[PDB]
């Protein structure tokens, strides 16, 4: 729908990879730090990335776009 | 083929490093920030007939995105359907994700 | 939650305006009168205690801005000092500031024994301000060789500046330290 | 023959502005300015028609000024040497960043 | 008949105009010469009893467009007789 | 030897030289010069960080550290003033192995990020650890994290790459003149930002992301968008105003 | 020799004519001596690394490209 | 004597009101000898202040144990246009420590006394006080004695009418223990945050605003005074060869009686402790550990601890030092292994942050002593220990770094079976379990 995925995308059947990213809820932690792997077994993900979650708005991986909130503050 | 997450999200960040490294440079790669951020390509194109099958770009990958797969039944009548852009790439990973998903298990022991 | 930025919030934005007050400025001319007139900055730390003191022991941005006005430097060189030393506050505490939970040289005399009682007789967690505004519990900064731990360390905001104090108590017990808070909330100043 | 006339540059690159090391410094490229190049109307791919359009910053290198002078004489390019930009090293000192501001004026 | 004796032999035994540099090390034994020498040292070479050059593995030009010469050429030759490798260079411009 | 970079360095009178030794060699230097400027008339390449030589000197990346003679500790080049009779020596055990465990210390909690950091490439960090310190790594506990700071339309932060050199605050403070960057905090904890939320308005601004060794200050609108090997570098000059 | 070449029992078969058929038959031989040596070759394996460790020219596993901040740089400056 | 140290008697003590019996303020001071024949000492002279300094053989009593004579004589003897300072290092935030605490407690006029002689002795125009921030009571205390001499004209232009203008002003902090580093006292006394410099440039040369400087303890210059009046021979009489004077010693932790008592110089610690503090709690026998002076210098073992003598030259010879002369003492029943992660813990807290070894090393030493407090490491994990240690000191800006990295190499020196132990067991229970 964006201009970034039209360059690429001509078809309208399914959804773009990036509102797919969207739609999967941020994941609850309990505390201020997560670390990301991007896959249950580590060496078929990304590099290991630290994500503090000190903002109020959800916490972004960069190389895969999962999404972290605080669970309580 | 190119790969996604379980999620859906694509896998490649547009690091440029299987660009780099291809022996007959057969990948064309453009890209820039996503609308949410996100470093993706716009363009990533493979010309299959420069390509020489080494699996170069595979090794050089840090996040598993481009694999070669297991398929070699893909003869064309036309030229212009070996110049792959991302789409098609994509769609190679979706049809062939179960299968390349349960080499890089059997393969993860040794890389 | 200390954090090294600041969140804009309806009582702590930089459009509020802060002075000091008239009864203060007394006693920021003789602060001033202590350097070089040419090295003001020098001030920066008696003028950030002096504006805390005033606004009922804490800094709003306001606050630090109105101390950079007064020694004529950037915002961000006061901002600098007000994240590097651990006895300013730049959020809001209660009108007495208790704070417990020393480090090294108490807890091998067992100081962790008091902070539990004095959050659970508040009804408060540790950061937060009570509903009447009176007292909050922050980490101690620790002084001497705690041979008499337990030990706490009481400020008090309620009156200004010219009420201001700083004390350490001792021999501090679950029992203690619920006397103390309860002379706090009377008015009668605690013995040390 | 037709190639042999083409203007060209002979020069010392400078050093990047995003790294702070030099040890690129000190060579000498001779610049073919191939600057005809378009777009493939199927793929657009950047395509050119120049055959000096890579060869002067991949292949062709030279680690003298002179060296770079008389190859391009030898083939009769018509070159223009621009002089590399140099730092002038000047006197810094730590002490410095402590001056005394001097008396209240 | 290792790269020792080879160079040390062939100090004491060649012409002396013929050779203009000799480097031994582990990457080869290599004799600089000039052009109008290269004919008589590589006969010298194949035909001495103590050398026995007899293989001319190939040849083989570098180029050089910093240098007046620009070109090297190479010469590497093997003696099966003693078991050993020899290089032979010489530098030529384009005329 | 020649300069590193064909430096140029100029007397004021030849009786005010100096001598200095760097890894026996000898070398004159105007008196006042550093011990990292003397090696760098010797043609010797020393790493940093901090140091900028458009910059006041900081000393506080410990990257330059070199063994000086007759001297107790490693001697931060950047910041020592170089001495008649001194004997610098920057390739013994002691100095390689100084800049093997401050590199160690750099990497520690830095991001693994390379295939996403605009600084890929053309990354001093990348290039000090493969020459320098060639050590296996062998920390495993977590990294410290930083949330990312909004300092406008035309620099991009990614904070957690930030390696605390303050080239960026004192460029704020020097050479722009607009001091709004500073350092906030204490400790491992200390973060570069505004504090309050406010944008680089200085009209020199862009030139962080010049002296930012790391991918920590990168240019916006040149985000993701190439990578350093893949570009042909032409040298012209700007016409935007009368100054060339 | 080079490799592991003066560790192995093979002979060398020559010619006594110099012809095609010469040729032909040491072909045939050699195929059998390459055989003894693969045979030896597969009994004498051991066990160990199949890549050199010195961390300039090896490319590290990809499980401590994506964990070891020093292998990731030395992953990415390879490729 | 010559042979043995200690039991220094009460004629003997510079600070005569240490317990705090009696008034500190003017009146009780001039009693006690305070601002007694002031004049005639400024009237002395700069170079005879000096030169009966270093006859006294006083040593830094700031923990870096320097020649006081000497440091005071590195300042310039002519002025440049820029004014000299003496700053006044009040900032004491050392765990355990609190000497300098109770001379501006109950002696305040022997430190503003000790700022008149030291500036003289410097050719120093101002004094800086430069106090801990959390000694509010003790900074008010000060400042009612400063009111005091000003008024009472021993301060401030023709100081004791000896012709000499001398301001004393008083600072303070705001909780930082690296503002007691005396560099980065300058940075925070000019406003900025606390920083160390690099050296050089040195104090003397080019410390607040840029001007002559010199950083002194309160305990250095508290005792001036009372060096010049009753001589230096006297002073030198005390202690070993070049570990002259007496010395403020307090005593903390596992002892029958913990106290605050001024002592002779290399008076043997068993002495100090059994005899002035009734011995080690459950005997001499119980002792795992002895920290001598402050948390900035390692722990020496039991066997140690039996012959050292309380001075810097002995505690070098044993891999430690006299630091502020805070004695922790620990018995057997202490977890020492994680007293030292603890340290482990405010060094990572009190770093300033400024240069990559410490402010990267110093929360790494912390999170593996944190590991190893409970087993979760292995045995490889000891050196690297050590080794990370070995990349923090002698690397960094300022003493911070080294003083971090020693409670580490001293338990691993001294208690390693004690760590692998850990280790084994801990591993130990993983097999059995699961
Ligand atoms: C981290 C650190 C903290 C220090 N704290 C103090 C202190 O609180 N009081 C003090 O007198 N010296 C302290 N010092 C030592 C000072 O840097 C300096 O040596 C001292 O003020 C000189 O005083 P002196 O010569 O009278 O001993 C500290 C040093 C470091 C590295
Ligand atoms: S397999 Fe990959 S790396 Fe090899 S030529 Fe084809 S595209 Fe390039
Ligand atoms: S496919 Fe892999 S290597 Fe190629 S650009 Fe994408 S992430 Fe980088
Ligand atoms: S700055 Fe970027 S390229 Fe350099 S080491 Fe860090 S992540 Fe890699
Ligand atoms: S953002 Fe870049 S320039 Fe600024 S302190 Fe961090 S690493 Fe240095
Ligand atoms: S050693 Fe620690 S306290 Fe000292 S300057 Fe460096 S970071 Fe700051
Ligand atoms: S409990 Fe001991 S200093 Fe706070
Ligand atoms: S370059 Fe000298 S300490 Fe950073
Ligand atoms: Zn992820």
């Amino acid at each position: 729908v964006g201009n970034h995925t039209a360059k690429w995308m001509q078809d309208r059947s399914k959804k773009s990879p990036m509102e797919l990213i969207s739609e999967v809820p941020p994941i609850k932690v309990d505390g201020r730090i997560v670390a990301c792997e991007g896959d249950t077994n580590p060496a078929l993900g990304h590099p290991i990335e630290f994500i503090c979650l000190d903002l109020n708005e959800p916490a972004i991986c960069k190389y895969c776009g999962l999404r972290y909130v605080q669970d309580h503050h | 083929a190119l790969r996604r997450y379980p999620t859906g999200e694509e896998r490649c960040i547009a690091c440029k490093l299987c660009e780099a490294v291809c022996p007959a440079q057969a990948i064309t790669i453009e890209a820039e920030e996503r609308e949410d951020g996100s470093r993706r390509t716009t363009r990533y194109d493979i010309d299959m007939t420069k390509c020489i099958y080494c699996g170069f770009c595979q090794e050089a990958c840090p996040v598993d995105a481009i694999v070669e797969g297991p398929n070699f039944e893909f003869a064309t009548e036309t030229h212009e359907e070996l110049l792959y852009d991302k789409e098609k790439l994509l769609e190679n990973g979706d049809r062939w994700e179960t299968e390349i998903a349960e080499n890089l298990r059997s393969e993860s022991l040794y890389r | 939650t200390a954090l090294n930025y600041h969140l804009d919030s309806p009582d702590n934005k930089p459009d509020l305006p802060w002075e000091f007050s008239e009864a203060n400025q007394s006693k920021v001319k003789e602060i001033l009168s202590y350097y070089p007139s040419n090295y003001k900055q020098s001030a920066v730390i008696p003028l950030l205690d002096l504006a805390q003191q005033q606004n009922g022991g804490w800094l709003p941005v306001s606050a630090m801005n109105a101390v950079a006005k007064v020694i004529e430097v950037a915002p961000i060189r006061v901002y600098e000092v007000a994240t590097f030393y651990s006895m300013f506050n730049r959020a809001k505490v209660g009108k007495y500031h208790l704070l417990v939970c020393g480090t090294t040289p108490c807890m091998i005399r067992g100081s962790r024994d008091i902070e539990s009682a004095l959050l659970d007789h508040l009804g408060v967690k540790r950061g937060e301000v009570t509903k009447d505004g009176l007292f909050s519990v922050g980490e101690m900064e620790c002084m001497g060789c705690c041979v008499n731990a337990p030990m706490i360390t009481v400020a008090d905001y309620s009156n200004g500046s010219e009420g201001y104090t700083y004390n350490y108590f001792e021999d501090v017990t679950p029992e203690k330290v619920v006397e103390i808070v309860e002379k706090l909330r009377k008015g009668e100043k605690p013995p040390h | 023959e037709e190639h042999l006339s083409r203007k060209v540059i002979i020069y010392s690159p400078a050093r990047t502005a995003t790294q702070s090391g030099s040890g690129k410094l000190g060579k000498w490229k001779i610049n073919f300015v191939s600057t005809l190049k378009w777009e493939n109307p199927l793929m657009g791919w950047t395509s050119t028609g120049d055959p000096y359009a890579n060869v002067g910053d991949s292949a062709l290198a030279f680690d003298s000024e002179e060296a770079a002078k008389s190859f391009a004489e030898r083939h009769g390019w018509d070159y223009k040497v621009k002089k590399p930009n140099t730092p002038l090293l000047k006197v810094k000192s730590y002490s410095d960043n402590f001056k005394w501001k001097g008396n209240p004026q | 008949m290792d790269n020792q004796f080879i160079f040390k032999y062939s100090w004491e035994t060649l012409p002396k105009k013929w050779v203009k540099k000799m480097e031994r090390s582990e990457h080869g034994n290599r004799f600089d010469t000039n052009t109008d020498y290269l004919f008589q040292l590589l006969c010298f070479l194949k035909l001495h009893t103590y050398t026995r050059v007899q293989v001319l593995i190939d040849i083989c030009g570098v180029d050089y467009p910093s240098r007046k010469r620009r070109f090297e050429v190479v010469y590497n030759l093997l003696s099966t007789r003693y078991n050993s490798r020899i290089r032979v260079q010489t530098s030529a411009d384009e005329v | 030897r020649n300069p590193v970079g064909g430096a140029r360095v100029h007397f004021s009178n030849p009786e005010d030289a100096i001598e200095v030794f760097v890894d026996g060699y000898a070398v004159k230097v105007p008196k006042g010069f550093t011990v990292l400027q003397a090696c760098e008339v010797a043609g010797v390449d020393i790493p940093r960080f901090c140091y900028h030589s458009r910059l006041s000197i900081a000393g506080n990346c410990r990257m330059c550290l070199v063994e000086v003679e007759k001297s107790p500790k490693p001697v931060a080049s950047c910041a020592m003033p170089a001495l008649p009779g001194m004997k610098i020596k920057t390739d013994t055990p002691i100095a390689k192995k100084a800049r093997e465990g401050v590199m160690e210390f750099l990497l520690m909690n830095h991001p693994l990020d390379c295939p996403i950091c605009d600084q890929g490439g053309e990354c001093d960090l990348q290039d000090q650890s493969m020459a320098f310190g060639s050590d296996r790594g062998r920390f495993t506990e977590m990294k410290r994290s930083v949330v990312d700071k909004n300092l406008g339309p035309l620099v991009k932060t990614v904070m957690t790459r930030c390696i605390q050199c303050t080239r960026c605050v004192r460029f704020a403070s020097e050479v722009a003149g607009v001091q709004d960057l500073g350092i906030l905090g204490r400790g491992s904890g200390e973060e570069i930002g505004t504090y309050v939320e406010k944008l680089m308005t200085s009209e020199l601004s862009g030139n962080v992301i010049d002296i930012c060794p790391v991918g920590a200050l990168t240019s916006k609108p040149f985000a993701f968008k190439a990578r350093n090997w893949e570009l042909k570098a032409t040298e012209t000059i700007d016409v935007s105003d009368a100054v060339g | 020799p080079y490799d592991v070449y003066d560790q192995l029992d093979f002979d060398v078969p020559v010619g006594t004519r110099g012809d095609c058929y010469d040729r032909y038959c040491i072909r045939i031989e050699e195929m059998r001596q390459s055989l003894r040596i693969i045979v030896q070759c597969l009994n004498q394996m051991p066990s160990g690394m199949i890549k050199a460790d010195d961390r300039k020219l090896c490319p590290p596993s990809r499980c401590r490209m994506k964990l070891s901040m020093e292998s990731l740089i030395h992953h990415f400056e390879l490729y | 004597e010559k042979t043995h140290f200690g039991g220094l008697k009460d004629e003997d003590r510079i600070f005569t009101n240490l317990y705090g019996l009696h008034d500190p303020f003017l009146k009780g001071a001039m009693k006690r000898g305070d601002w007694h024949r002031t004049k005639d000492l400024v009237l002395k002279g700069t170079d005879w202040i000096v030169n009966e300094m270093k006859k006294s053989g006083l040593r830094g009593r700031g923990g870096a144990g320097f020649p006081s004579g000497l440091k005071w004589s590195f300042m310039p003897k002519v002025s440049d246009g820029r004014p000299s300072y003496l700053v006044v290092n009040a900032d004491e935030s050392e765990p355990g420590t609190c000497k300098d605490r109770e001379i501006m407690r109950h002696d305040p006029h022997k430190l503003l006394e000790g700022c008149l002689i030291a500036g003289v002795g410097m050719r120093a125009s101002a004094a800086y006080i430069y106090i801990r921030g959390e000694y509010v009571n003790e900074r008010l205390n000060l400042e009612k004695a400063r009111r005091e001499a000003y008024a009472a004209g021993l301060l401030g232009k023709n100081a004791c009418g000896s012709g000499y203008d001398f301001e004393v002003y008083i600072h303070f902090g705001a909780g930082a223990y690296i503002c007691g580093e005396e560099t980065a006292l300058l940075e925070s006394l000019e406003g900025k945050q606390g920083k160390p410099r690099l050296k050089p440039p040195f104090p003397a040369n080019a410390g607040l605003y840029g001007c002559p400087t010199t950083v002194t303890n309160v305990e250095t210059v508290a005792v001036s005074p009372t060096i010049l009046r009753r001589g230096p021979e006297w002073f030198s009489s005390f202690g070993r060869k070049n570990n002259a004077g007496t010395k403020l010693f307090c005593i903390s932790g596992h002892v029958n009686k913990p106290c605050t008592v001024e002592e002779e110089m290399s008076i043997p610690l068993k002495e100090l402790i059994e005899r002035h503090c009734g011995g080690v709690r459950g005997g001499w026998d119980n002792l795992l550990a002895i920290i001598p002076g402050g948390s900035s210098v390692p722990l020496i073992p039991k066997n140690i601890c039996e012959d050292v003598l309380m001075d810097f030259d002995a505690l070098k010879a044993v891999q430690s030092g006299l630091g502020t002369a805070a004695v922790i003492v620990m018995d057997k029943s202490t977890d020492v292994v994680d007293a030292i992660a603890r340290l482990s813990y405010f060094y990572k807290h009190e770093s300033c942050g400024q240069c990559t070894p410490c402010r990267e090393g110093t929360g790494w030493l912390w999170m593996i002593m944190e590991r190893m407090k409970v087993g979760n490491a292995k045995l490889e994990e000891i050196d690297m220990l050590q080794e990370v240690t070995k990349q923090i000191e002698g690397h960094t800006i300022c003493a911070l770094g080294d003083a971090a990295a020693w409670p580490v190499q001293g338990l691993i020196r001294h208690f390693r079976p004690e760590l692998e132990r850990r280790i084994r067991e801990r591993a130990e229970r993983e097999l059995l379990q699961a």
